[PDB]
């Protein structure tokens, strides 16, 4: 034993116990979505009341990237942050040699190479987040979901953090009912829905809905916040479902 | 991190001894024997090669004597790979003085300069110390004929006869016994392999497991010529001196 | 990131052994049998080709490699170790020669270059020594042939005759009856392909048999003519039929 | 015990790090097989889709190295898409400065040296992958060449990797044994797929879908992989004889 | 092993707390800060008779303005001194005109916690910084190898800190003169010391407005040895 | 700096350098020893470039004698002549070359022989009889070329030294401001307060 | 336990011990409580001495003419993420003519906490910092933890005792919030808040600090005879 | 580079690595230093284990700095090589710069705040030496006599001695030097210097070497017979 | 060739009184023959009682004031808000002129 101790150690299983104890830090916390529609992405995530004494609509959690990617993670905050900002290093020098926008594929794997960096030596810890992204680029809308081994695929609809099994399984149930598709709207409406249903295991404490989401017709293809009444509408059709 | 695998080679035990120096020390204790002695007239170094074989090819072999510089020469005791890397640099440090100050390298700057590198490696940069002992036998115009050892620690001293690598101890009793100062190089190479005949490990002493030189003025006039002997050469001097 | 092991991780024990030394010794001992024997008119290195599975292609394997015109090698212990020291020998012996003297170096100081290279594997920070033994036979015009050892310690010694790896035991002693110095190389050849067949279990021919010798010059593999002084190579791969015609006369 | 943590000898003179890496390579739980036709060199690997959220399409174990060389990975995809990403980053590299396509077998031994440099030196550790090199090399012809985590490489008539290795090379060595040659005798390589995937089939006694598949072909001066339909018309011709 | 920059559970860096404990061994030095200057003594604490104790320099000149006393591992201060002077000597440089004493002993605080794996570990030494300026006028910093450091009217250091600090809280008022502080230091020294307390084993100094930083003679704190014995026989 | 001597004779090394440092068209001091101890037999004067000229002379002694420290023996006027060449020939390839000719007088007490070596900026090394830098040479050589012979004593080369010094000051359009003298034997170095 | 020994390492149940030992030394340190309303924002902190003798350790710092925070935990940290503070405010004038945002702030001081919780070698910030601004978008308050995580808040306390001060606020939300164009009216609410984490001591003329920043209004500081008439 | 810290502080507030530097300095060979009143004398011993030894080469065990200054010490010979080269070296780069040679003080407080450096910079280990440094001030007719370790501490002694039996010759002079009366002239400076080796050096032959150090650097290391005179009239004193 | 430096023109006036003192300078900005602006201030309140006014090549001259600007607040950071005198004001500029010795600010600086 002590191969647990020291991170890209191999066991004799031939497993990094340290990027399995990263998980562990994903798992505590809070629950994180990501939706493909028709024509683009939604992005959701839980956010926890702690206090009322928490400013509403203030400690934003989804981060943009470029123009036109949206990142959304679960697990420890900053190790997101931190991950973001290499992301937008990787998408500003792609553009500057390529002209052209960082294609979302492209992108994944960048992240994919620099999180699983982090699993080569003893002198780094592995990142203990989950980050689910994507957007849309010149061959349609990406959907891709990154863990801290740095695996990451490509994704019909995802979920992390506490919350993941029951979001799992009602991001299913969307997939087997509508196969010729879902669209942009909808999708905020289903995603508001399942943020709901997966604080089931968060139910202490009361939380904030927080959602974005890329799409060609909505958004031409860039990144927004939804707000006001679009994100009320999505609030109350998630009320009307868990009553 | 990494600091987990660190053994930390340069470090002082409670009793105020530098541990891998003295392990490098008891890994030397069991090389061949190498001995070194200085007359009045010349210098003698010999030394023992380890069990070795008959399919050896021992003419074109080199693992104890090697030559520095035309004045000066080296008998090695302990890993043989460590002791080529620092004769290297000493026969570039050797070059060095001459090019500066168009004078061949006094015996005891060059000594010096050697276990000063020896030295850095048991105060410094976290890596193992050279696990080699050196007898220098050399000639300058200064104070003639000398004999120096140097070992892993850095220091070194000046000697009229020594020993170093295996059975020093006992070989140390015997050249303090038949040395005195008056001695002449013949005779001296007779007290050498007399000292390894009795303090070998093997059954018999014999041409095919030594190595042996000598620094003579013995050269036509004021000049020294250094020799390393062959394995007839070898074999001769065993027989004159009634060992074989 | 960084490579933080600046230290060694070779040290002394109290007993005065270099642990990581020893045990690259004892990765040797486990490694397939390879042998060489200095002749009057030549040298010749020979090993068992050990395929891992039969669908692979042994020849693009090779144990026996070239370092320079005159100048072979062969090993016993691990084989990716023993790649990248071909690798390094064959572009030291120019970096540090070819490219200063305007002509090859000699068997004897190549060998101490590759020494060297595995001694600094034995002290320098953060690497493990070299778990192989190489064995390297060349001839150069004012020393003549030659065959050396080289051990992970960077330790090497000029041998008559020797074997290293698995039965390396049994071997020299085969070999000790065997040798004089009156041998011819086609002699040694036939010398070398009966001591590697005590060593060897299942098949036992061309195709599983790596031998090299250090002999004449080969103007034929020179690949251009007009030039006397060039007169070719003198390190020879034999062919899988030049060693089974030898073994019809074993 | 730290001799088991790093890469430093063992008393028996054995690298545990490099013998648990090549555990890792059986993590995925796939698969793969590589054979030689005349004209060209075919790779299948089995697909494994397990969860339904999943984008099939992304879920990939073969890459395109170059124009002219292929690569499958056995083992996780983090590292196997490390190794992907330097022998793109090396082939490249090779073609600018040498002014020729990197062969497959040139590739194989660069990759290979710089798995052994991490078997050697202590910061870095191996990866847990074993990777096969497949191409129509211009002067050697159709080839295999597999990578692994000791820094060992060769080149092959055919070869099988994944946890059920041995019984697929068994099932290969028996039928190059009654052919008694070191290739396919095929004209087309849609046949060859046909062999590879019919002897995939027999060895670990398995029927496959579309959907089952992965399929790689190297031909001359291009390696392309196949779609699920392409695929699917090479299992239609397998169950119609 | 461990880190050099290990947090223990309770939150403390475990190098700077075992360093407070090498400088509790240390010989004591007191200091008195009142509105006619302030003074700073120490206890020399020869290891022999034959160790001539005049060269024991564990008080200091930074500047005109600023003394410093010290107390643990005098050798770590020297680089501390060093870096004070320059400091101090510097910004006379840029600024024509004398350093604020906080601003100097920040400068050396800041030095403190500059270790890692940057020297290998913190300093073994504690520092008594006395000195006087136009805005805050006469001083008393206590320096600390955490990087934190303390003003204060009255402070000991050293060996017999605690019972010297104790004396002194009952002794300090806002009205001391000079010559009362330069008798108390002597007292609370006398009290603390091992050996009994004379002018070659204990060593005055003061820092004025007039005058600037001035190390006691022998002669000077002699008398006033003298003049305490008699004042505290005198009740 | 203008004007630098040197004379080997039977048992000793003469050497003769201006007194006088110019700025422009002012003389600022007329008194000044252009010259540096190196050991006790050794001694080195020199001539250049302003601060080149004193930097590489005090660099050169401080050298020297951290030899000697060392080694508790003083090098041969050879050895140190080389030494210096080496220095000058290391410094011409760099960056900015220092700009100094000197003149490395010394007696060997192993061999009990007076060495003259003339060293210019570039590291070009010559033993001589005798020697000059600059324009010094140009008037002086004809004077040593028929004077000199190699048995002379300290008096008869410090009156041929008067005599070059004699022709230097009739023939020379600039006022160096007469010479100090020293001289190098076995007993040591000491300055002739008269010339 | 075993996954303690540095900041590289998590243990079993994905914990950093390092970054909650160093989360520790803020519940040793003093209490330091901050509110704002939609005009002004205010930090009070209670400054702790060694003794009778010596001074009271200050707790608040000047970042910009806009811009300030108060400590808790290891001071030299705080002096350490200040100047930081202070370099990236005057980058931002500097260069662009513009005060910095607090949000942005936030986000530096997040970014630069982190690298330290990741790397080998170094250890995580032993300190706490309440910052307090005022911008383009009016008043802030923000809650910096040296695991990285900052947080916007209308009212919040750390240091030892902190709980009390913070429920208080949080009772006092609705109240505190209301108070615009009356900076007295909510240091008063700030000064009660600090009270609820007092035991045994109480606030005296050199143990109080004060700090205030609005619309009309610089990051000042108040010590000494200053805060008399809020005691 | 290799930046391990090796000398780092134990819960009881000791830098072992330090501490243990100072056993090195226990175990080597003792030496003593005493100051006249016109004068400086350094004593050494050398242990008669090694004979058969050239003592013409073998490295002395006081080494001159400068003309005017000497340094001799106990403990790591290898380890004070280094001290010695780089003392020699601010020596000359001193008298380079400031045209003056450096004084024995300022010798003193250089070599030891190199010790002292050694002792909290990364990956390296303390001196295992200590020394003692004496010499003559240029125009100075008054004696300086200075002591360093490892911990790069120093001060000024009227005589001190160091390394193995150090106890017990220092035992010696605290009660036979006397402060109001120093040894008046070299005779008997070098007299108590014998006296005091002695009381630990075993025999008097060739164990003892003497250094008598006087002002305008005027240094001469005593031979063999002029220490044996000494010794003879030590041991007849005695017997009475 | 690109010659980095450039005259913007104008004049400046200190006079200094027994308890007062006045900074002034033109308002004009010029290149050559042309007129940039009619009013371009050229003399800026620094802060602490200071009034600052860099003459000459306009890009340098607004770079060295918007230092000294900068050495003013620093100075209160690291000094408790103290007060940067006049004399040490002109002794800190002294040392932004001379950081610059061999690629110098084209101005003549008043305060
Ligand atoms: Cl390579
Ligand atoms: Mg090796
Ligand atoms: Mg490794
Ligand atoms: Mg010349």
């Amino acid at each position: 034993t002590g191969y647990d101790l020291s991170n890209s150690v191999f066991s004799p299983d031939g497993r990094n116990f340290q990027v399995e104890y990263a998980v562990k830090a994903v798992e505590n916390g809070t629950t994180s979505i990501g939706i493909k529609c028709n024509d683009g992405v939604v992005f959701a995530v839980e956010k926890l009341i702690t206090s009322k004494l928490l400013v509403p609509q203030k400690n934003v959690k989804i981060q943009v990237v470029d123009r036109h990617i949206g990142c959304v993670y679960s697990g420890l905050i900053p190790d997101g942050r931190h991950l973001v900002n290499r992301g937008r290093e990787e998408a500003a020098s792609f553009k500057k040699l390529y002209k052209t926008p960082i294609p979302i594929p492209a992108f994944a794997d960048r992240l994919g190479q620099y999180v699983q960096a982090h699993t080569l030596y003893n002198s780094v810890r592995p990142f203990g987040v989950s980050t689910i992204f994507g957007g849309v680029d010149k061959n349609g809308a990406h959907l891709y979901m990154l863990e801290p081994s740095g695996s990451y695929w490509g994704y019909k609809g995802a979920a992390t953090g506490k919350g993941r099994q029951s979001a799992k399984a009602e991001l299913e149930k969307l997939v087997d009912h509508h196969p010729e598709g879902l669209s942009a709207r909808e999708a905020v409406k289903q995603a508001a829905k399942i943020i709901y249903l997966a604080h089931e295991d968060n139910k202490e404490k009361d939380f904030e809905l927080e959602i974005s989401w890329c799409s060609l017709s909505e958004t031409n293809g860039l990144h927004k916040f939804v707000k006001g009444d679009l994100l009320q509408e999505a609030i109350d059709f998630a009320q009307k479902e868990i009553n | 991190g990494s600091r987990r695998y660190d053994s930390r080679t340069t470090i002082f035990s409670p009793e105020g001894r530098l541990y891998q120096v003295e392990y490098a020390l008891e890994s030397i204790s069991h090389a061949g024997t190498a001995i070194g002695i200085m007359a009045s007239d010349g210098i003698v170094l010999a030394a023992e090669r380890k069990v070795t074989s008959t399919l050896l090819e021992q003419d074109t072999s080199t693992e104890k004597l090697y030559k520095l510089n035309d004045k000066i020469a080296v008998a090695v005791a302990g890993l043989t790979a460590d002791a080529e890397i620092l004769i290297n640099t000493a026969r570039i440090h050797a070059q060095n003085y001459l090019k500066t100050y168009n004078e061949d390298i006094p015996v005891e700057i060059l000594v010096r300069r050697l276990s000063d590198i020896k030295q850095g490696y048991t105060q410094h940069g976290g890596l193992r110390p050279f696990g080699v002992s050196f007898i220098y036998a050399g000639y300058d115009d200064r104070y003639g004929y000398q004999l120096y050892t140097s070992n892993p620690s850095g220091n070194y001293t000046g000697w009229k006869a020594i020993s170093v690598g295996a059975n020093t101890s006992a070989a140390q009793t015997l050249l303090q016994m038949d040395y005195k100062d008056d001695m002449k190089v013949d005779d001296a190479i007779e007290l050498a392999l007399k000292t390894l005949s009795k303090t070998t490990d093997s059954s018999a002493l014999t041409y095919d497991r030594l190595e042996f030189a000598t620094i003579r003025k013995g050269a036509n006039d004021g000049e020294v010529y250094q020799k390393i002997f062959k394995p007839q050469e070898i074999k001769d001097i065993l027989v004159k001196t009634g060992i074989t | 990131m960084t490579d933080r092991y600046s230290f060694s991780l070779t040290t002394f024990s109290p007993s005065g052994k270099l642990g990581q030394i020893d045990y690259a010794l004892t990765a040797v001992k486990q490694g397939v049998t390879s042998l060489g024997i200095k002749a009057t008119n030549g040298v010749v290195i020979a090993t068992e080709k050990k395929s891992s599975s039969p669908l692979a292609m042994s020849e693009t394997l090779s144990k026996v490699s070239l370092l320079t015109p005159d100048i072979g090698a062969v090993y016993s212990g691990m084989g990716p170790d023993y790649r990248v020291l071909v690798d390094k020998s064959r572009k030291v012996a120019h970096t540090s020669y070819k490219r200063i003297y305007g002509e090859y170096p000699p068997t004897k100081l190549l060998v101490s270059e590759v020494a060297k290279i595995m001694q600094e594997a034995t002290q320098s920070g953060g690497v493990r020594p070299f778990g192989v033994s190489l064995l390297i036979a060349g001839h150069d015009e004012f020393n003549g042939f030659s065959l050396y050892q080289v051990d992970p310690s960077g330790s090497y010694f000029p041998w008559k005759a020797t074997a290293i790896g698995k039965g390396s035991v049994a071997a020299k002693t085969f070999l000790e009856k065997r040798w004089n110095d009156e041998l011819e190389l086609e002699d040694a050849i036939h010398i070398a392909l009966l001591t590697l067949k005590e060593s060897v279990e299942g098949e036992f021919n061309g195709d599983t048999i790596e031998l090299a010798i250090i002999g004449d010059e080969n103007p034929d593999l020179l690949g251009y003519t007009g030039i006397p002084t060039d007169k070719g190579p003198r390190f020879r791969k034999l062919t899988s039929q030049e060693i089974n015609d030898r073994l019809e006369a074993l | 015990g730290y001799d088991r943590h790093i890469t430093i000898f063992s008393p028996e003179g054995r690298l545990y790090q490099v013998e648990y890496a090549f555990k890792a390579t059986n993590q995925t739980n796939i698969n793969s097989l590589a054979v030689r036709g005349k004209d060209c060199t075919v790779v299948i690997s089995q697909k494994k889709v397990p969860d339904k959220l999943l984008d099939p399409t992304t879920v990939s174990y073969i890459f395109c190295i170059s124009r002219t060389i292929g690569m499958v990975v056995n083992g996780p995809i983090p590292d196997a898409r490390n190794a992907a990403l330097r022998a793109k980053a090396e082939a490249a590299e090779f073609r600018y400065k040498y002014g020729y396509d990197m062969p497959c077998d040139v590739l194989a031994k660069r990759m290979a040296n710089l798995s052994q440099i991490y078997t050697q030196r202590a910061y870095m550790r191996p990866l847990g992958v074993i990777l096969t090199f497949v191409s129509v090399d211009e002067e050697l012809g159709p080839s295999i060449y597999k990578t692994d985590p000791a820094g060992y490489y060769v080149g092959y008539k055919a070869t099988a990797t994944g946890p059920k290795q041995q019984e697929i090379t068994t099932n290969l060595e028996n039928h190059f044994k009654k052919s008694k040659i070191d290739h396919i005798n095929e004209e087309s390589w849609e046949k060859v797929v046909e062999f590879a995937i019919t002897h995939m089939i027999d060895a670990l006694g398995t029927e496959f879908s579309k959907n089952d598949l992965e399929v790689g072909v190297a031909t001359k001066d291009k390696f392309f992989t196949l779609s699920a339909e392409n695929i699917e018309e090479r299992l239609v011709a397998i169950a119609e004889q | 092993d461990r880190g050099v920059s290990t947090f223990s559970p309770e939150g403390r860096l475990f190098q700077v707390e075992y360093s407070l404990e090498a400088i509790k061994l240390g010989s004591t030095a007191i200091g008195i800060a009142t509105k006619e200057g302030v003074v700073l003594g120490v206890e020399k604490r020869a290891t022999s008779p034959l160790l001539e104790s005049d060269s024991i320099e564990k008080i200091v000149e930074i500047d005109r303005h600023i003394g410093c006393a010290m107390s643990g591992l005098t050798a770590d201060a020297r680089s501390m001194i060093e870096h004070a002077r320059t400091a101090a000597v510097t910004h006379n440089l840029y600024y024509d005109e004398d350093i604020n004493v906080e601003s100097l002993t920040q400068s050396v605080c800041d030095l403190a916690l500059r270790f890692g794996e940057l020297m290998s570990r913190p300093f073994g030494v504690a520092l008594l910084i006395a000195g006087h300026d136009a805005d805050d006028g006469y001083q008393l910093f206590h320096a600390e190898p955490s990087g934190t450091f303390y003003r204060y009217n009255a402070k000991a250091i050293g060996s017999g800190s605690e019972g010297a600090q104790a004396e002194l809280l009952n002794e300090w008022h806002s009205s001391l003169t000079l010559k009362e502080a330069e008798l108390l230091v002597l007292k609370i020294l006398k009290q603390v010391m091992e050996e009994k307390l004379d002018e070659n084993n204990a060593q005055l100094s003061c820092i004025t407005k007039q005058d600037g930083f001035k190390i006691y003679d022998n002669e000077k704190t002699a008398e006033l040895i003298k003049e305490l014995k008699e004042k505290e026989a005198a009740e | 700096m203008d004007i630098i001597l040197g004379i080997r004779v039977q048992d000793s090394v003469i050497l003769a350098s201006s007194k006088a440092v110019t700025r422009g068209i002012s003389v600022l001091k007329d008194s000044d020893d252009k010259t540096r101890q190196l050991s006790p037999h050794t001694l080195m004067s020199f001539a250049g470039e302003a601060g080149d000229t004193v930097q590489f002379a005090e660099y050169i002694q401080a050298n020297i004698q951290l030899y000697s420290i060392r080694e508790d023996y003083e090098l041969s006027p050879q050895a140190v002549s080389s030494f210096v060449r080496q220095e000058l020939a290391k410094s011409i390839r760099s960056r900015r070359p220092y700009q100094v000719n000197v003149l490395i007088g010394g007696y060997d007490k192993k061999k009990n022989k007076p060495e003259l070596y003339q060293i210019d900026y570039l590291g070009t090394k010559v033993e001589l009889p005798y020697g000059a830098h600059g324009y010094s040479g140009f008037y002086t050589f004809s004077l040593l070329d028929h004077h000199y012979r190699p048995d002379m004593t300290t008096e008869e080369g410090l009156d041929l030294l008067k005599l070059c010094v004699q022709e230097l000051e009739k023939r020379m359009p600039m006022d160096f401001k007469g010479v100090i003298v020293k001289i190098v034997d076995k007993d040591g170095i000491r300055q002739v307060d008269d010339f | 336990n075993n996954y303690d020994g540095d900041t590289v390492t998590f243990s079993p149940t994905g914990r950093l011990f390092q970054v909650e030992y160093a989360l520790e030394a803020i519940k040793q340190g003093s209490v330091t409580v901050g509110l704002r309303s939609n005009t002004h924002a205010v930090l009070v902190a209670l400054k702790r001495n060694a003794d009778e003798l010596s001074s009271y350790q200050k707790k608040i710092i000047k970042c910009d003419e806009h811009m300030g925070l108060s400590l808790a935990g290891l001071a030299p940290d705080a002096r350490v993420l200040s100047n930081y503070l202070r370099q990236q405010c005057n980058y931002s004038s500097l260069v662009f003519n513009r005060k910095l945002a607090v949000e942005r702030a936030g986000h530096l001081l997040c970014d630069k906490a982190q690298k330290n919780t990741q790397s080998y070698g170094g250890r995580p910030y032993g300190v706490g910092l309440l910052i307090i601004g005022y911008d383009k978008s009016g008043a802030h308050l923000l809650e910096f933890q040296p695991s990285g995580n900052v947080t916007e808040l209308y009212g919040t306390a750390i240091g030892a005792r902190s709980q009390g001060a913070k429920t208080y606020l949080e009772r006092t939300l609705d109240t505190f919030i209301k108070i615009d164009g009356n900076p007295d009216e909510l240091i008063k609410a700030g000064v009660e808040a600090i009270s609820q984490s007092l035991r045994d001591e109480s606030l005296t003329v050199d143990n109080l600090s004060i700090a205030i920043v609005g619309k009309d209004t610089p990051f000042t500081i108040y010590d000494g005879e200053a805060v008399a008439k809020y005691i | 580079g290799y930046d391990r810290a090796l000398s780092i502080f134990s819960p009881d507030g000791h830098i072992f690595q330090v501490e243990y530097a100072l056993e090195a300095v226990k175990r080597g060979t003792c030496a003593v230093g005493v100051k006249g009143k016109n004068c400086v004398v350094l004593g050494c011993e050398r242990r008669s284990t090694l004979k058969l030894q050239d003592t013409r080469i073998t490295p002395s065990k006081v080494s001159k700095i400068d003309s005017h200054v000497v340094l001799s010490f106990s403990g790591l010979n290898a380890d004070s090589r280094i001290l010695i080269e780089k003392a020699r070296v601010e020596a000359q780069s001193h008298r380079l710069t400031l045209e003056d040679p450096v004084t024995v003080e300022y010798l003193t407080r250089y070599v030891a705040g190199v010790q002292q450096r050694y002792t909290q910079s990364g990956g390296v280990r303390p001196f295992g030496v200590s020394t003692l440094i004496a010499g003559f001030d240029p125009r100075d007719d008054e004696p300086k006599l200075y002591q360093t370790e490892p911990s790069g501490i120093y001060s000024s002694w009227s005589a001190q001695t160091i390394g193995r039996n150090s106890k017990t010759v220092r035992e010696f002079l605290e009660k036979n030097y006397d402060r109001k009366e120093p040894p008046a002239t070299v005779e008997e400076c070098v007299k108590l210097t014998v006296r005091s080796l002695l009381e630990v050096v075993q025999t008097g032959a060739k164990n003892i070497e003497i250094t008598v150090v006087k002002p305008d650097s005027d240094i001469v290391a005593l031979s063999s017979e002029e220490i044996n005179q000494y010794v003879t009239q030590i041991e007849q004193e005695k017997q009475e | 060739q690109f010659n980095p430096y450039g005259d913007n023109g104008g004049t400046i006036l200190g006079i200094a009184g027994e308890d007062f003192a006045v900074l002034a300078g033109d308002t004009r900005n010029i290149t050559d023959y042309s007129i940039n602006s009619r009013y371009e201030p050229k003399v800026f309140d620094c802060g602490d009682n200071i009034v600052m006014s860099a003459n000459g090549f306009a890009a340098d001259g607004d770079a060295l004031v918007k230092r000294f600007k900068n050495s003013v607040k620093w100075y209160h950071f690291d000094h408790n808000d103290k007060k940067l005198s006049i004399n040490s004001a002109a002794r800190n500029i002294q040392h932004l002129l001379y950081s610059r010795r061999f690629f110098p600010y084209y101005v003549y600086n008043i305060i």
